[PDB]
Parts: structure tokens; C-alpha cells; sequence
RNA sequence: GCCGCGA
DNA sequence: GAATGTGCAACAGCATGATCGCGGCAAGCTGCGTGCAAAAGTCGTGCCAGC
């Protein structure tokens, strides 16, 4: 499970960007999860929230 | 050194080509495993293609037979 | 009245005015003739 | 290769130590900021293969 | 006069005082029912479908008679906006026009430029020809001239050329002109972009980064130049599959 | 990443536009949809029963006279939610029919400019993919912190 | 090679003159206006801090030595420096494309 | 971001 | 002879207004509280192993 490259591979093929409206699913699908504070940093740790 | 690349031009005439035709022969020649076919006054690989382009005794063609020769012998 | 599509053809555009040689294909002329038409208009007296 | 090639910058600097020359281009991370910018409003943009 | 006139004339701006024309024939017909509506509506017979003009009576006309007015002919005396030349004279005459008037800018200031790079700009604002027929999915729309041309070709080579559908050629200014380009990428970084971006979600089309800007801004080989000669050969990969 | 807006909200790319593509999809004027969208004004929906339009404007003195004369059958929101259930309620193929009918049958050098427009947002609606409850939006994306 | 660099030793200079020799650099002055406000040269060294410019050229830029400046970019690829020698040398453009 | 300055 | 729509003009809102450099300041600092289980960490205390 070594010599693995994603940087590299990043880089793929393309052409003709498209363009169109998010529907609530797709905007879903690129989160990867919720946010529910309004902070940012705590002071106490100087740590990123939860 | 080439101060003007008129005869470079006029070998094979688009001012464009050229370049892409220079850019390959001085890859070959900087990268390894090709030597210029004209005397190397301590210049740069550039300019070496370029003066074999205006001396004629480069371009797409041979290029071409030369790589399917090299690609024939291996 | 080129009639060619999607570009000009290397006939319709003549010599290009920075040689004296026909233009040849793949020469971007729209970004030369708005330069060269642009240039110009700081010099203009309004 | 010269401003927002991230590895492109790293692959140029590694070709002309080496003595190269070559470009090995790639994708400019301002342009990924930009659909990043515009993903973020409601619309949706992407690259096609 | 001056010099933000080259602007103007790009622009394609209609003058305050346009001057009119008329059709092929402007047989005399003085004023036809005028009343309170404007004033003397001239109605050239023609032979058929005369022509119903409306002048404001604010503005003298010029020919009196008939005399056999022939079409791009002024009736009223006046500033002619080059929208009506397209309409009327042609082609050729808005170039000819365009190019001598800026040239008249030019010329006065002691400026030499080609002839060649004005008209290279007016070839790009006589794009989105409409359509004033149908039949080959085309009915009173605004669409790309190229387009047009290609559709037709394809429909006159086949047996049944009377798909064709006849065009009507626009003129517009260099900033509008821009906007209508049918590519998103471009036309977004240049005018208002929260405008193009709307109209391109909704519409859900693509770029295809097929000009300059485009290119530049992915960050590819422009198809200009040395960079021709690789746009080319990837092209021929496509259509191959 | 996302948050949840728990209500629907609209999206101010859309609706603050002089060719709004909401204001001229439900053929109403921009000043009856941005007055809906703060909750001053109501829009009843269906009420086919009743004498109530389907894109009635009625205000708040109307509603309690709808709801103490019709009762029930009178189906009206406040806010945006109103706009989504409108929206999702539209049937764009037979609209579009129904206008093309009226554009050919009438000529008319007024209404044809706008029917026309109409006709064109709806074609691109049905042969995009796209579909216009999308565009309020009750989703929210964020941008990723490094940018 | 980064402290001899650093250090700035006879050689270090010895090497920088070899690897000028034939390498284009591409000057431009601020307000671009037309292609020829950006043009290719044949570097060569001097001692001082100030850009030696060709009077010839100075019409194209529209510049004049009472407080200019120009800015320097290096063609840093072969088909980079290609371009620089066949397209934006200052010997290719003397006619001006308007 | 303001303020001043060079072409 | 009174009635009904199409053209039209004033009007309010939106979008734009050259490029590249240099030097200095002044900020911009952001939001609880609560009482208890539940947990974790800590401190005073005693332990064996090395010199
Ligand atoms: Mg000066
Ligand atoms: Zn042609």
C-alpha cells in the first residue's frame, strides 16, 4: 500500500468546460460535511472548532 | 552566432514552423544520443539548429526518415 | 467576404504590413489590427 | 510554469538544474480558485473530458 | 468630430437626426391618412407591397416627385446610421463606410494606419445574422452567420435545398458584439459577469475553448502562432476518435 | 463542505437581474416577486374551486377575507417556500406549447418580443436538463478554508 | 553551487558569462500598447545597475531615458528561446504591423 | 485600503 | 359617436471609466452562560530497584 501519486495524476485530460445550475444533491456531493458554528478558532488551544 | 534568421526562414518558409522544427532538433541534441552535423563553434544548441536549418541539411523531412531509421534499428 | 469559416483566409488578408511575405496560416490578426488601431488615441486631440 | 504551477514550478526548476529545458506544463492553481469561487455560488461548473 | 468618434463609429451608435431611405421604387405619393400620427406617409406603389414610412413632419423631404427613387436612395437629408447601409446597400457599403469615416480621424491627425486591420474589426461586428425564414430549425432568431452558412451548405448539397432558410445580417457594436460570443469563458472576464453567468447556468452550454482568451486562461497552447501546429494535430485525434 | 439553510431561501444572482429569469418564467413583474420574497405580500396556489387566480397577489387583509369567506381550498405561503412549490408545480412542455399556439395564432408587435423571450427560456429549461426549483436554493456550499 | 553562488567567487562569474552567451531576454516597458513594446535582445553583461538600451528601438517602446523603466523576463525553455530568436528579435521586427 | 510619487 | 387597444416618450436602475512600478500609515484583534454526569487528568501518598 506504498508508491502512490495523486499529485501527478491530478492532472487529467479535459476539454470543453460546462457550465449549468447545482442542484441540492450535487451540492451535497461535494461537501464532505455539515457546518453548524459560527466560530472559527478557539483561543484555549489555538485549534481549528469542531 | 545568428544575429537574423532570414535564411532559416527562407529554408522552409512559415517563421513558425521553424521554431517547432529548431526546438526539436536542439531537444535532440541537448538531451543526448545526437551530435551536430555541423561544427560546433562553442554556441549554444539553439543556434546550431538553427545554422543546420539554414544550411539545409535539416529539416521535417529527414527529421522524419531519421527518426523511422533510428526506430528500425532498435 | 473571406467565406472561409471560423478565420480568415491567407489570400483575402494581404501581406502582413511587418514583412514584405504573404501572412502565413496560424498569424493571430485580430490582437494585431486592434493593437495597431488602438495604439493611436493617446496622441488624439478629442 | 513560472507563476501558479504548483508542480509545474518544482518540474521546471528540477529540468534546468538538470540542464532540460522542458516545459512538462500543467493545470494554473488560479484557475482552480476560480471554479472553486464559482462552485460556491448555486452554480455548478466543471471540466468534460 | 474629434476623437471620441472612432469609439462611436465601433460602437455602431445610431445618431440623434437618422436620415431615412426608401425601396426600390419611391413612386410620389405626398401623404397618405397622416392625421395626428406623424405626418406625410409616403406610399410607394412599387408595383406590390408598397413601403409605409411615418415622418414627424419635423423633418423637410427631399424629393418631391417620384423620379424613380431607386433603394438606399435619401429621401431626407441627415446623418445616416450604418445600421440602415447593412439593411439597404449591402455588405460592402457599412465597410466602406466605417472605414473611410474613421479614417477621416485618423487621416486629420496625421495617423497612418491599414486599411486592412479596420476592416479586420468590422468583419467581427457582422456576426449574428437572423433569420427570416424557416425550415431547417432556424425561425426568427439571432444566430452565429457561420452556423448559418455551414447549415445551409450541408441542406443545398442534399436533394431538398428549399430548407434553406434566407438570413437577415445585423450589425452590432464592438462591446455588445463581444458579449454574444457563444462561448462562456470568454465574454465572462471581459463585461459584466454576473449577467454572462446567469445566461450560461441556465442555458447549461459549454466553452470549448476554441479563441484566444480562453486558452490563455486554462493555460493551454493559444491556436495562434507556434501553437497552431499542436492545435491542428489534436483536432484530427478528436475527429478520429 | 454545505449548511443546511432549514428554509428555503432565493438566490439573489437570479431574482436582481433586469432580464430576471424567475420574473419572466412566471410571467410576473419583478416588483410582485421581490415583494413576496420579505413575506409583505402572500400568492395563493391552486383554488380552482374557488374564485382565486393561480398567481394571485392577494395581501394580508385579502387572506383573512379569503379565509373567513373560502376556508379551506385557498392554498397560500408567505415566503420563498411559496415560490419553490410554485415552481415545482409548472408543467414546462405543455406552457411551452400553449405559448408557441398564442405566438403563431396572434401576431401582435408588442407581445411578441416577450413571448418570444418566454419561449426561448423555456426550450433552453426543457433541452438543458436543468430544472428551475433550482434556482432558490435550500443548500448552501462554502468555500474551502485555504482559499 | 547555492553558498558558492552566495559567496560570488571569480568562477561563479566565469559561469554566468558562459551561460549568457547566447541566451535571448525578452524586455517590455509599462503601458504595452502595440506588439513591438516587448521585443527580444542578446544580453550582455555590464558593471552598473541601470538597463543599456538601444537608441533605434526606443521609438517602438515610445521610451526616453529621463527616469524610465523596463522590466526583463527570461525565455527559460528551448522553444521559449526559439520564439525569442525567430519572432521578438529586434532585427526581425522593423516594420511596424499597422 | 487611504496619502504622496515615477513613466 | 363612443369604445379598445398598439406605438411611444420620459424614467429609474445597471455597468464602465489605461498600464506597470515606489514609498509611508493606520486600524482592521470575536464570541454567551450552566449545572451535572461523565469522563479524564492530577496530586498526595506509598511502592521496589540501583548505588
Ligand atoms: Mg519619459
Ligand atoms: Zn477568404
Amino acid at each position: 500500500l506504498l508508491k502512490f501519486l495523486k499529485a501527478q495524476t491530478k492532472t487529467e485530460e479535459f476539454d470543453a468546460i460546462k457550465i449549468a445550475l447545482a442542484s441540492p444533491d450535487m451540492i451535497r456531493s461535494w461537501s464532505f460535511g455539515e457546518v453548524k458554528k459560527p466560530e472559527t478558532i478557539n483561543y484555549r488551544t489555538f485549534k481549528p472548532e469542531r | 552566432a545568428r544575429v537574423t534568421v532570414q535564411d532559416a526562414v527562407e529554408k522552409i518558409g512559415n517563421r513558425f514552423d521553424l521554431v517547432l522544427v529548431a526546438a526539436r532538433r536542439a531537444r535532440q541534441m541537448q538531451v543526448g544520443g545526437k551530435d551536430p552535423l555541423v561544427p560546433e563553434e562553442n554556441d549554444k544548441t539553439t543556434v546550431i539548429a538553427l545554422r543546420e536549418i539554414e544550411e539545409g541539411l535539416i529539416n521535417n523531412q529527414i527529421l522524419d526518415v531519421r527518426e523511422r531509421q533510428e526506430q528500425q534499428e532498435q | 467576404s473571406c467565406d472561409t469559416d471560423f478565420g480568415v483566409c491567407a489570400h483575402c488578408y494581404g501581406r502582413d504590413l511587418a514583412r514584405g511575405h504573404i501572412i502565413n496560416k496560424g498569424e493571430a490578426i485580430g490582437v494585431i489590427a486592434a493593437q495597431s488601431i488602438g495604439e493611436p488615441g493617446t496622441q488624439l486631440t478629442m | 510554469v513560472k507563476s501558479d504551477d504548483v508542480n509545474g514550478r518544482t518540474k521546471m526548476y528540477k529540468n534546468i538544474v538538470d540542464g532540460n529545458h522542458q516545459m512538462e506544463p500543467g493545470m494554473p492553481e488560479s484557475f482552480n480558485v476560480l471554479l472553486k469561487e464559482i462552485r460556491s455560488l448555486g452554480i455548478n461548473i466543471e471540466l468534460e473530458d | 468630430g474629434g476623437l471620441p468618434r472612432v469609439a462611436d463609429l465601433f460602437e455602431a451608435r445610431r445618431p440623434k437626426e437618422p436620415a431615412i431611405l426608401a425601396e426600390i421604387s419611391g413612386i410620389v405619393s405626398f401623404g397618405k391618412e397622416t392625421k395626428g400620427k406623424r405626418r406625410l406617409v409616403i406610399t410607394p406603389v412599387d408595383g406590390s407591397d408598397p413601403y409605409e414610412e411615418m415622418i414627424p413632419k419635423w423633418r423637410q423631404l427631399n424629393v418631391f416627385e417620384g423620379e424613380r427613387v431607386e433603394r438606399g436612395d435619401v429621401i431626407s437629408d441627415g446623418p445616416e446610421a450604418p445600421h440602415d447601409i447593412l439593411r439597404l446597400r449591402g455588405v460592402h457599403a457599412v465597410t466602406r463606410y466605417i472605414v473611410n469615416e474613421v479614417q477621416d480621424v485618423y487621416r486629420l491627425q496625421g495617423v497612418k494606419i491599414n486599411d486592412k486591420h479596420i476592416e479586420v474589426i468590422v468583419r467581427q461586428m457582422l456576426r449574428k445574422a437572423t433569420i427570416v425564414n424557416a425550415g431547417s430549425s432556424d425561425f426568427l432568431e439571432g444566430e452565429q452567420v457561420e452556423y448559418s452558412r455551414v447549415k445551409i451548405a450541408n441542406r443545398e448539397l442534399e436533394a431538398n435545398g428549399k430548407v434553406g432558410a434566407t438570413y437577415s445580417r445585423d450589425l452590432l457594436g464592438i462591446t455588445k458584439a463581444s458579449l454574444a460570443t457563444e462561448s462562456f469563458i470568454s465574454a465572462a472576464s471581459f463585461q459584466e459577469t454576473t449577467r454572462v453567468l446567469t445566461e450560461a447556468a441556465v442555458a447549461g452550454k459549454r466553452d470549448e475553448l476554441r479563441g484566444l482568451k480562453e486558452n490563455v486562461i486554462v493555460g493551454r497552447l493559444i491556436p495562434a502562432g507556434t501553437g497552431y501546429a499542436y492545435h491542428q494535430d489534436r483536432m484530427r485525434r478528436r475527429a478520429a476518435g | 463542505g454545505h449548511i443546511e439553510l432549514a428554509s428555503p431561501t432565493a438566490h439573489i444572482w437570479f431574482l436582481k437581474s433586469l432580464p430576471s429569469r424567475i420574473g419572466l418564467l412566471l410571467d410576473m413583474p419583478l416588483r410582485d416577486i421581490e415583494r413576496v420574497l420579505y413575506f409583505e405580500s402572500y400568492v395563493v396556489i391552486e383554488g380552482g374551486m374557488t374564485n382565486l387566480e393561480r398567481q394571485q397577489i392577494l395581501t394580508e387583509e385579502q387572506y383573512l377575507d379569503a379565509l373567513e369567506e373560502f376556508g379551506d381550498e385557498f392554498d397560500a405561503k408567505m415566503g420563498a417556500e411559496a415560490i419553490q412549490a410554485l415552481l415545482k408545480s409548472m408543467d414546462l412542455e405543455q406552457e411551452c406549447e400553449q405559448l408557441r399556439e398564442e405566438l403563431n395564432e396572434t401576431n401582435s408587435e408588442t407581445k411578441r418580443k416577450k413571448l418570444t423571450k418566454r419561449i426561448k427560456l423555456l426550450e433552453a429549461f426543457v433541452q438543458s436538463g436543468n430544472k428551475p426549483e433550482w434556482m432558490i436554493l435550500t443548500v448552501l456550499p462554502v468555500l474551502p478554508p485555504d482559499l | 553551487a547555492k553558498k558558492m553562488v552566495e559567496r560570488e567567487e571569480a568562477v561563479v562569474w566565469d559561469i554566468l558569462d558562459e551561460v549568457i552567451r547566447e541566451h535571448p531576454v525578452l524586455l517590455n516597458r509599462a503601458p504595452t500598447l502595440h506588439r513591438l513594446g516587448i521585443q527580444a535582445f542578446e544580453p550582455v553583461l555590464i558593471e552598473g545597475k541601470a538597463i543599456q538600451l538601444h537608441p533605434l528601438v526606443c521609438a517602438a517602446y515610445n521610451a526616453d531615458f529621463d527616469g524610465d523603466q523596463m522590466a526583463v523576463h527570461v525565455p527559460l525553455t528551448l522553444e521559449a528561446q526559439l520564439e525569442a530568436r525567430a519572432l521578438m528579435m529586434s532585427t526581425n521586427n522593423i516594420l511596424s504591423p499597422a
